[PDB]
RNA sequence: GUGCUCGCUUCGGCAGCACAUAUACUAAAAUUGGAACGAUACAGAGAAGAUUAGCAUGGCCCCUGCGCAAGGAUGACACGCAAAUUCGUGAAGCGUU
């Protein structure tokens, strides 16, 4: 190993924005798989 | 921001630190009076003295020196002059310090840990006693009537903190089982009755890499990683003799003859097959016509000749103690050969090749290869599968790295089983030479196995 | 995170403003003229 | 940020020169709505040079 | 599925990366890389890549669009609202956004909801079709009262006889005629004098002869033509034919 | 880099005498969460007891709400893979290294935007510290935190400075303790602390009430009463956490037993009440009765 | 309002609404409306600036 | 009740960190709400012209 | 510890006064982790047929240089090219018959 962006992808969000919230029920609302 | 003084926090912070109580500094709205805080009651006795103001103390001061002259030539301590009642050398208990050498030696130090509650049985027998309570004869000389596939698991030995190197059957009964550990663990689990593991030996620097059971059954060879082995006794658990070349050896071979039952040959890569007694304790014979690392040596014909293996494709058979191997086997096609195991007929030598198959030599007539006695199917490139045969020659038992435990009918050459043996590389699959079903797994998933 | 690297150019050199003078023609004037 | 020195006068007036085109008209007096063939219109004024320098 | 594609994943995310990186400006590769994420099904990831793109870029139509059209097959339907009204915050004078709007919030039946952002979106007073597609909304249901609301707003934004005609139009077929009649009257005395001109006297004339009062169809007839600018010519002619009309039928 | 007021952390950490000295440097060193210069403020901890100083950037603390120092929690104080369970948080902190530099960066950005009271985001909403974290929480300070290491030399024997080991010259800990070899950057990162392990053992093991099998088992049984309480008192203990159906308060055992009109109710009472509903100090016991 | 506000502090003047489309009409030379601040207040601004 | 000190630097001491450390630019800000006319969309004669 | 008490008061001490006032990345360590442009080998050089000069643009690529100068194969990488767009597919919606 020396790979200094490579794992940014498989691992996480690379450069995570988190989609604001408006005026509704976001939380229980989840979804399914493949 | 407060502005405060400073001569006075000094002050009261001298009073803290050398008589332990302080006047309280809380600056609260609430009008609170001088508090002493800390050591409460020892301010209150004490009157509240604090370190800078004078006042009497007869507490012994502690013991000086006064040597002023600075006309001595050796002499003026001076301002520096030690307190008198101070020891010379600061040197910490002899116990700690063995304690030192040993950890860092551990970072070897022989070790043992009996999990047997009573080390010996309802005789005084130490488990070196084989058994009369089992359903058959564990001292029987016959192969099995019939040995066949398993279909289930048995029992699961815990204990081994990371990937297995070894699993030693005590000769000629299966009732011990030493099992070698990357953790440096040298455990031996009762094979039978509840399989939960009897002893754990340690001492070596690294990885456990292979023991050897003495034909004698109370000692056993144990080579390491870290150029040395221990030739330990079983009971006791301690090595009774060192065996050290400063070389690396890979695996350890004790030699059966009783009157030569002393006589270890244990492979070290340098070339190297060292014949030591363990009696006197240093290297007796060479064997140094190998090209590398020797990978494993094993008995033949009696016990008297030794066959060897290389990562050199040299393939060895000569006599114990004879230095001049006058039988050598290296093919442009054969492969690297990890494990060598004889068929309990004494008959052939069943070779893992690296080549992912496992190839039968005739071990009594002039080092035929038997092509009608191939086994296919493993992936062994790589890894040390231990593969060995039960003892009605009709079944082999095979490792692969891929969790494949292989159950081949030895003669029709093809295997009849294909199951889970581990998850990670599964090194030793042995068949019991006195149990039909058993086939006793070791690997480097630390998890060691029976299946029965 | 200010460096310490550093240029020949951005030594100290003319530290002074000139101010315009009252002859050349100062805000004053401006404030006058016709 | 590199000065503009002598080797780069005429890499610079050309940046610039097509720099000011891409502002100038072919995103301030389009209404080719679509995706203004910018691109394109650079591309004649590179001909239209070497046209004029052709004669 | 262990490692060759999880590889495979790796790959291709990564060029992804790169050619963003490249340009991060026109967006084909955003998109591409977000709706391979939404087949691969990791809508955190395509969350994610959404709003970075919108963060370089939030004046793209299409990056609105197919940002919610990923929320809404994926039917997180309070998220796809937040959606929604963010975008139509942000780029109010943008239609399609406030239609798929309404038209995803009636298919979920909260018409209350899409009643109350139709009177958001007039608020920016914006489009004939808009207004008509409001009222042919209000008409999926009985609402006539809003429906006369609204065609009240929308005549009364817009200066149209036309307009005036369509409310009328309404008043007709849903079968309010004292209501068409009240707004025949205030559409003409509204429009008045000056620019009032034929049409919507026409279309007065032609109601009160589904009334069949001759008459009173004569008297309007001429003296709203007397009253207000008269006439021009090829519609002069157009009133000599609907006067043949007005007359025999 | 940053630039600061004085550090965070916990009283052990922050010492005892009631002046403190601790010096300064600008630009000290480099947190090894925000990676970056921060300052760096040296505190003298307790007579002969080794100096601290400031051990993570004041935003790379305001993040996790935990102490520059002591690497706890400031208001229970165990670790933080604990503290944050016990909120039932779960944070989204990356980890590669341009991840989390570009997340370091815009996260300093949005602190820039605070008052400097209190952490940022999730940890006000998740501020419901649970009696498993109040339990979990110690109650003295375990001021063991400021005796040095062990003085190799005085390991082997070789520390011959007479008294001045520079390290407790004691018996050194077996490695093979999971208690030894935590990697500040994993007990930071809430990456498997065996410290952390061992406290959910232990908030595991610690007792807690038990549930009864069937549902009509709505008489709870409340063992330990004695004669100063009143129906009435038991009732204000069961009373608005739902609704209650009776209680006999039994006098000649010492004990309770609220039959509930919820079960749910009966639930929050009894086991928030876990020998810990402590009116008029007396130990009572919840449990669900026959 | 606050949605186009959010995450955001109330300094932030941010126009939303129709009323800000709609032309102000203004005939007086003369209004507060159009005056600037006077020089007292700007040689405030100019030396704290 | 606390005293701080400053600590001496010492002069002759080299920078101490890695100042050069590239990341991409922060997110920017609450995007701002286009307050436009009403876009007409061409004649496709138009388009061709 | 240094002096002086008209201190006991002998030239022993005891005592009082004064004076003198808070060091220090505590460690000789023990750790723990990455590079050496070095070998090893693979590799293996812009545009148009060939042979070649360059100067730029972009950026989670740098190197040598005091350098905002210059150089490093034009330093390297940039490579699908999307793109609409030409005909049709459909869905949604408004209006006429
Ligand atoms: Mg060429
Ligand atoms: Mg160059
Ligand atoms: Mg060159
Ligand atoms: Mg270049």
């Amino acid at each position: 190993r020396k790979r200094k962006r490579g794992v940014d992808y498989n691992a996480e969000i690379p450069f995570e924005k988190k989609p604001a919230l408006g005026f509704y029920d976001t939380s229980e609302e989840n979804y399914q798989a493949l | 921001p407060a502005h405060i003084n400073d001569f006075m926090f000094e002050q009261q912070r001298r009073t803290f630190a050398t008589y332990g109580y302080a006047l309280d500094p809380s600056l609260d709205n609430h009008q609170v009076s001088a508090k002493y805080i800390g050591s409460v009651e020892e301010a209150e006795k004490n009157q509240g003295l604090t370190v800078f103001e004078t006042g009497q103390k007869k507490t012994e001061k502690r013991k000086k020196f006064k040597e002023n002259d600075a006309s001595n030539i050796d002499g003026f301590l001076g301002p520096w002059a030690k307190y008198v009642d101070e020891k010379d050398v600061a040197k910490p208990s002899e116990e700690e310090q063995k304690e030192l050498d040993e950890i860092t030696a551990k970072r070897g130090e022989e070790k043992t840990i009996l999990h047997v509650k009573e080390m010996y049985d309802y005789q005084g027998r130490s488990y070196l006693h084989i058994p009369q309570d089992v359903g058959v004869n564990l001292r029987s000389t016959m192969p099995p009537e019939k040995c066949y596939l398993p279909k289930k698991q048995i029992h699961v030995w815990s204990g081994h903190t990371k990937g297995v190197s070894a699993v030693r059957l005590f000769p000629l009964s299966g009732h011990l089982l030493l099992s070698c550990s990357m953790d440096c663990k040298i455990k031996l689990w009762e094979v039978y009755g509840e399989r939960r593991c009897l002893r754990t030996f340690i001492g070596h620097s690294k990885a456990v890499r292979d023991i050897c059971f003495n034909t004698a059954g109370t000692q056993f060879l144990s080579a390491a990683y870290d150029r040395y082995l221990k030739l330990w006794d079983t009971e006791t658990g301690q090595c009774i003799s060192r065996f050290t070349n400063r070389k690396v050896p890979y695996c350890v071979k004790f030699n059966p003859d009783e009157d030569k039952q002393n006589l270890f040959v244990a492979g070290m890569s340098d070339k190297k097959i060292v014949q030591w007694d363990i009696r006197s304790g240093e290297i007796v014979q060479e064997y140094d016509r190998h090209l590398g690392a020797v990978n494993t040596i094993v008995f033949v014909d009696e016990n008297r000749r030794f066959v060897s293996t290389s990562d050199d494709k040299s393939l060895r058979v000569w006599e114990w103690d004879i230095p001049v191997d006058f039988k050598y086997i290296a093919e442009p096609s054969m492969h690297s050969m990890p494990a060598v195991t004889l068929s309990p007929n004494g008959k052939w030598l069943a070779c893992q090749s690296m080549d992912n198959q496992i190839l039968i030599f005739g071990a009594q007539n002039r080092f035929r290869l038997n092509k009608k006695k191939i086994f296919k199917g493993h992936m062994v490139a790589g890894y040390a599968c231990q593969v060995d045969f039960s003892p009605d020659m009709s079944y082999v038992i095979s490792g692969d790295g891929n969790g494949k435990l292989n159950i081949w009918d030895w003669k029709t050459t093809k295997l009849y089983s294909r199951f889970k043996a581990h998850d990670k590389v599964c090194i030793g699959a042995v068949w019991h030479p006195h149990e039909t079903s058993k086939v006793i797994t070791c690997g480097w998933d630390g998890l060691i196995k029976l299946w029965d | 995170q200010l460096s310490k690297q550093y240029s020949s150019r951005d030594l100290p050199s003319h530290t002074k403003i000139k101010y315009r003078q009252t002859t050349q023609d100062a805000p004053e004037e401006v404030r006058n003229r016709d | 940020a590199k000065t503009v020195t002598k080797q780069r006068v005429e890499s610079h007036f050309d940046l610039e020169l097509r720099a000011a085109v891409m502002h100038d008209i072919l995103d301030m007096m389009p209404e080719g709505i679509k995706q203004n063939k910018a691109r394109t219109i650079l591309q004649h004024l590179s001909e239209a040079w070497r046209c004029w320098k052709a004669n | 599925d262990e490692e060759e594609l999880n590889d495979y994943k790796l790959r291709k995310r990564k060029t992804f990366e790169d050619n963003i990186r490249k340009n991060r400006t026109v967006i084909s590769n955003w998109i591409k890389y977000a709706q391979w994420e939404e087949s691969l099904k990791e809508i955190q990831r395509a969350r994610s890549i959404y709003e970075r793109a919108l963060d370089v870029d939030y004046r793209n139509i299409t990056l609105w669009l197919k940002y919610a059209e990923m929320e809404m097959k994926n039917r997180q339907v309070n998220h796809a609202r937040n959606i929604w009204d963010r975008a139509i915050t942000t780029l109010p004078r943008v239609n399609q956004f406030w239609y798929k709007y309404t038209y995803m919030e009636e298919m979920l039946g909260n018409v209350a909801g899409a009643r109350q952002v139709f009177e958001r979106w007039m608020e920016w007073q914006p489009e004939e079709q808009a207004w008509h597609s409001y009222i042919n909304f209000e008409l999926r249901y009985k609402e006539v009262d809003r429906a006369r609301t609204i065609y009240e707003r929308f005549v009364l934004v817009h200066p149209d006889v036309k307009n005036w005609i369509k409310y009328a139009r309404f008043e007709e077929k849903h079968a309010y005629f004292a209501h068409a009649r009240k707004v025949y009257e205030r559409a003409v005395e509204f429009f008045g004098d000056e620019h009032m001109d034929e049409h919507l006297y026409v279309a007065f004339a032609k109601f009160e002869e589904n009334q069949k009062e001759f008459e009173r169809v004569r008297v309007i007839y001429k003296y709203a033509l007397d009253r207000i600018s008269k006439q021009e010519l090829f519609k002069n002619y157009t009133i000599f034919e609907k006067k043949f009309g007005d007359r025999r039928g | 880099w940053e630039d600061a007021d004085f550090p965070i952390l916990c009283q052990t950490c922050l010492g005892e005498n009631p002046y403190i000295r601790m010096t300064k440097e600008k630009y000290g060193k480099e947190c090894k969460i925000c990676a970056r210069p921060f300052t760096v403020f040296r505190w003298c901890p307790g007579v002969r007891m080794r100096f601290k100083k400031t051990e993570v950037c004041q935003t790379c603390s305001k993040l996790k709400n935990v102490c520059q120092t002591c690497l706890l929690d400031l208001e229970y104080g165990l670790p933080i893979q604990v503290r944050d369970a016990g909120l039932s948080f779960k944070d989204d902190m990356p980890k590669s290294d341009v991840n989390k530099e570009y997340y370091t960066q815009n996260m300093e950005r949005e602190i820039s935007n605070s008052d400097g009271t209190r952490p940022v985001g999730m940890l006000g909403k998740a501020t419901s510290t649970s009696d498993m974290l109040l339990k979990l929480a110690r109650t003295t300070p375990y001021y063991k935190r400021n005796r040095p290491h062990i003085c190799s030399f005085w390991v082997k024997g070789e520390c011959k400075r007479g008294e001045e080991c520079p390290y407790r010259h004691e018996k050194p800990t077996d490695p093979d303790d999971p208690l030894a070899d935590q990697n500040i950057k994993d007990r930071y990162y809430g990456i498997n602390d065996p410290v952390a392990d061992k406290l959910l053992k232990r908030a595991s093991t610690m007792p807690r009430l038990d549930p009864p099998e069937d549902k009509t088992i709505t008489t709870l049984y409340v063992g330990g009463l004695g004669d100063t309480i009143t129906e009435t008192d038991l009732r204000n203990h069961f009373y608005q956490f739902g609704e209650i159906r009776t209680i006999t308060v039994v006098q000649r055992q010492q004990c309770a037993f609220i039959q509930f009109a919820t079960r749910q109710a009966a639930e929050v009472a009894a086991e928030k009440s876990f020998n810990k509903l402590i009116v008029n100090g007396r130990r009572l016991n919840v449990k669900w009765g026959r | 309002d606050a949605i186009a506000r959010q995450g955001q502090s109330k300094d932030k003047v941010i126009y939303s609404k129709y009323t800000d489309l709609v032309p102000k009409e203004v005939m007086n030379a003369d209004d507060p409306d159009l005056q600037r601040p006077d020089e007292e207040a700007i040689k405030e601004i100019t030396e704290k600036t | 009740v606390i005293r701080m000190v400053e600590m001496q630097k010492d002069p002759m001491e080299p920078p101490r960190f890695k100042i050069n450390k590239k990341i991409p630019r922060g997110p920017p800000s609450p995007p701002a709400p286009v307050m436009h006319s009403p876009s007409r969309k061409m004649t496709v004669k138009e388009q061709q012209e």
